């Protein structure tokens, strides 16, 4: 029986663009080979392209009556590790693009909550330390008129 | 010296394991997993092929009557029909005008050449696996075949090695099984004696030599033709030949977790999953005095290029001070970074370079070379190439060190925010106690 | 690029230099015959056609 022709590969990010130049009706199949495998087989029968995903698991695939090839993914991405903040986020936005998002989300809400908690602190201190004072027509003690920024700058 | 320890079940992964004598120097073993097998348990259901259709020729009697009889022969069916004035090539026998029978006979029988091209019904449970494991230390090398169940130990060099039983129970394999030629298929086949005509099991035989058939494809027969002798029927069309036009995929090129199935016997090898526990049992003379070994002070390690590539991408320098020249056994006490020897020439100078391979943005492991050790921790950059045509060499651990650049700003901003925080409280506190204090 | 347009090219119909770039790779012969095999990549003016 004929061998037929290698196909020309491509590589892209997790994926393979696959150039086939069959002459006579060949079997192509393919399958990714994780935990949950991407099936699929096909008889090619003109010239054809084929894009065919490759995780970081690794996939083969079966061209005609050549022995499979295995082709496995590398840890790649477009971000700038070690730099500015924006850019480790894009770098681990490359990677992984589902759990990123949900950190930062989590960490910034976290980071208003507990800024909004202390802003409140300040003004309910604030609110606490100067309504006895505002009950009687005396001074303001500009020693303590200083230190806090009341309502009242020098009036009284 | 008992040891116990735990290796992944990857084909071609590079464990190394420690083994540390208090009393003598420590040693490195290196473990390697060739390949492995799955062997399940069959018991053979019943096994299909192709029929065929017999019709002995039939017998018209002239001037008179015939009478049917029953007889013990798979999917059997009899007739005779009246009426009949057959004709021959030469005139019409039967000389009678009207007053004939013929007799019509036909049953199912298993095929010509069934022991050659049949398709058997398995039912497939308690999968055994098996495996081929090359061990390599101090100057012994050598391949063993082991049984991966702790009830099998084999003597390596004076090593008593045990392989524990495998830490998943996951079989490709379901219930039921149909095997043909070089191709297994999850099939539910239906139970000996319920076939059905036009689909798989039509005729069903316990054993390629078995004697008993049951055959079920709806065979009828019909009133010959007016002066014609050929025995007309009906048949719906063989169950094997449609099934073989519209089986649908397969295992082979289904199985999960990459790995092939194979037949005579049916088996699952090079199948990546779970971790393979491993017992030892090392005798006296496999270590070295500690008198022997070379004594190692002053350890200290700097990174000098890395990057989480597959390939061994990274590069390690370590500078000690030494009394003698000998050999010791390096070891990476974490996962994070899998280093590529099991041993180094240490020398007078002072100096020893090593290659790890690690799949983290920042690493952070300890070496140890004889008796001391070290920590490393490097900065590393991604790879510049998409794909490649090698497995990973390492255990993919992406989690970067509490001191790397990301945990580091983490940490930063969140301890400006707590700071903020808690003067926040300390000014309420202060404020309220004032209040009270009055 | 080999099996599309222009996997050879010239700079003119008489002219002597050519650029030739279609995946010739030679395989070893079968035991008892004298064929020297190959394998190629198909041209790429027919497919482009
Ligand atoms: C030679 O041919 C003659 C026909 O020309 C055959 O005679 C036929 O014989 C059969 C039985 O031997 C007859 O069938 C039955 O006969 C009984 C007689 O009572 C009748 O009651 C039934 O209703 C039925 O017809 C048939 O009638 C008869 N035909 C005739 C006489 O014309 C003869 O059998 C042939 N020779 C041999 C050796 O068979
Ligand atoms: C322990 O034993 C194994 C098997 O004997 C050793 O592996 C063997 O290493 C040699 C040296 O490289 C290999 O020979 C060469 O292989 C290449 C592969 O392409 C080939 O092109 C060369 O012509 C040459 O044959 C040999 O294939 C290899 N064996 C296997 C089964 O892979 C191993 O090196 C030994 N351990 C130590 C520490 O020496």
């Amino acid at each position: 029986v004929p061998m037929a022709r290698e196909p020309t590969v491509i590589h892209g990010k997790r994926e393979v663009t696959l150039h086939l130049h069959p002459d006579h009706p060949t079997l192509f199949s393919y399958r990714t080979l994780g935990e949950d495998p991407q099936y699929h087989e096909e008889w090619v029968t003109a010239a054809v392209e084929r894009t065919i995903p490759v995780p970081v698991d690794g996939m083969e695939y079966h061209w005609g009556n050549n022995d499979p090839v295995r082709l496995w993914s590398q840890l790649t991405t477009e971000g700038k590790p070690h730099g500015w903040p924006h850019q480790i986020v894009q770098y681990y936005y490359g990677l992984y693009p589902a759990a990123t998002v949900s950190a930062v989300v989590g960490m910034s809400l976290l980071a208003l909550i507990s800024i909004f908690a202390s802003c409140y602190m300040l003004v309910a201190a604030r609110s606490k330390c100067l309504t006895p004072y505002a009950l009687t027509p005396g001074a303001a003690v500009p020693w303590t008129l200083g230190i806090l920024c009341c309502a009242p700058r020098a009036h009284a | 010296y008992e040891h116990s320890t735990v290796m992944p079940n990857v084909v071609g992964f590079p464990y190394k394991a420690h083994i540390e004598r208090p009393g003598y120097s420590p040693l490195t073993l290196q473990m390697q997993v060739v390949e492995t097998s799955l062997e399940p348990t069959l018991n053979l259901e019943y096994i299909t092929c192709e029929y065929k259709t017999v019709v002995p020729s039939p017998y018209v009697k002239c001037c008179g009557a015939s009478e049917c009889s029953t007889k013990e022969k798979p999917d059997y069916q009899c007739k005779v029909y009246t009426g009949v004035y057959p004709f021959m090539w030469g005139g019409a026998y039967c000389f009678c005008d009207s007053e004939n029978t013929q007799l019509s006979e036909a049953y199912v029988d298993r095929s010509d050449v069934c022991r050659h091209d049949h398709a058997s019904a398995y039912k497939a449970h308690t999968a055994s696996l098996k495996a081929k494991v090359r061990v390599m230390y101090g100057n012994v090398n050598q391949t063993v075949d082991v049984y991966v169940n702790g009830d099998h130990a084999v003597t390596i060099g004076g090593t008593q090695f045990i392989f524990g039983p495998l830490s998943s129970a996951w079989t490709p394999f379901d219930n039921k099984i149909v095997v043909y030629k070089d191709e297994v298929f999850n099939q539910d086949f239906p139970p000996y004696g319920s076939g059905q005509p036009g689909r798989f099991g039509d005729i069903q035989s316990r054993t390629v030599e078995s004697n008993d058939l049951y055959a079920n494809t709806a065979l009828k027969l019909a009133r010959p033709s007016p002066g014609m002798v050929h025995v007309p029927y009906t048949q719906t069309p063989s169950g094997f030949k449609y099934w073989l036009k519209e089986k649908g995929t397969a295992l082979n090129t289904k199985a999960p977790f990459g790995c092939q199935i194979k037949t005579n016997p049916v088996r699952a090898m090079n199948c990546a999953v779970g971790n393979i526990p491993v017992s030892m049992n090392l005798p006296d003379s496999a270590f070295t005095r500690i008198v022997e070994a070379p004594t190692i002070i002053d350890l200290t390690c700097t990174v000098a290029t890395c990057t989480h590539s597959s390939d061994f991408g990274g590069v390690l320098t370590l500078t000690y001070k030494t009394d003698k020249n000998g050999d010791c056994s390096v070891h990476s006490h974490s996962n994070v970074a899998t280093l590529q020897e099991a041993t180094a020439k240490v020398k007078t100078a002072g100096k020893v370079t090593l290659h790890f391979s690690t799949a983290s943005a920042s690493p952070s492991f300890v070496v140890s070379l004889c008796s001391a050790r070290a920590t490393c921790s490097a900065s590393c950059e991604p790879p510049k190439d998409h794909i490649v045509p090698y497995a990973a060499s390492h255990s993919n651990v992406v989690f970067p060190d509490m001191s790397g650049t990301a945990l580091s700003w983490v940490q930063k901003i969140s301890g400006g925010l707590g700071a903020f925080a808690i003067g926040a409280i300390l000014v309420l506190v202060v404020v309220t106690c004032i209040g009270l204090r009055r």
